[PDB]
């Protein structure tokens, strides 16, 4: 009963970072070292223990959060970070226990003339709580005048598009990101590594 | 004030988009983030 990590990592369409996806994984066995070696990742940073140590551990649930950002923004997918993505799009707690995995997807998510399917939130009145998800599209009041739900002077649609183009520099090219959270409740641990 | 410059910066970002300067737009978007974080 293998954990369906292929459905997350090998998914055809990833989500925009502001509307990040979450898959709950449970009641299965997963070889985390095989996941580490199944592709060439540019980031595979674990904050609890290593892939090899995960293979002896069991967890109640594993949550796989996936999305696309710029390569220069992957740094913000880490505890204690601030920035446009960490403040307004996807926030990790200071006490984070899990792995952040990322790889270049210029070959899939870039497009001649610009792929506008991937969005990010540019404006927000306050920073996100950890794992909070904000999919609203209220017009942002950036100035002193009320906006009344209409775009205008200092009244902005809160989302912008990445517009990925294969000729972007590496730092601006799209990277698919998968964040694994390892949840241990006072409950049966049914997600186990291949050597538990 | 601060309102006038933020609007022109927003407009440049939107125009760089339609003129296909996608990377240049994203670099301005970064500035809009840093600017509005200041008092
Ligand atoms: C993605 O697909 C390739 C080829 O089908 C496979 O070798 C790889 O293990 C898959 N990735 C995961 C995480 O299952």
């Amino acid at each position: 009963n293998l954990c369906p990590f292929g459905e997350v990592f090998n998914a055809t369409r990833f989500a925009s970072v502001y509307a990040w996806n979450r898959k709950r994984i449970s009641n299965c066995v997963a070889d985390y070292s095989v996941l580490y070696n199944s592709a060439s990742f540019s980031t595979f940073k674990c904050y609890g223990v290593s892939p090899t140590k995960l293979n002896d551990l069991c967890f109640t649930n594993v949550y796989a959060d996936s999305f696309v950002i710029r390569g220069d923004e992957v740094r913000q997918i880490a505890p204690g970070q601030t920035g446009k993505i960490a403040d307004y799009n996807y926030k990790l707690p200071d006490d984070f226990t899990g792995c952040v995995i990322a790889w270049n997807s210029n070959n899939l998510d870039s497009k001649v003339g610009g792929n506008y399917n991937y969005l990010y939130r540019l404006f927000r009145k306050s920073n996100l709580k950890p794992f909070e998800r904000d999919i609203s599209t209220e017009i942002y009041q950036a100035g002193s005048t009320p906006c009344n739900g209409v775009e205008g002077f200092n009244c902005y649609f809160p989302l912008q598009s990445y517009g990925f183009q294969p000729t972007y520099g590496v730092g601006y090219q799209p990277y698919r990101v998968v964040v694994l959270s390892f949840e241990l409740l006072h409950a049966p641990a049914t997600v186990c590594g291949s050597n538990s | 004030d601060k309102e006038w410059i933020l609007q022109k910066i927003y407009e440049i970002m939107r125009r760089l988009d339609e003129e296909g300067h996608g990377e240049a737009s994203l670099r301005v978007s970064d500035l809009i983030y840093e600017f509005m974080k200041r008092d």
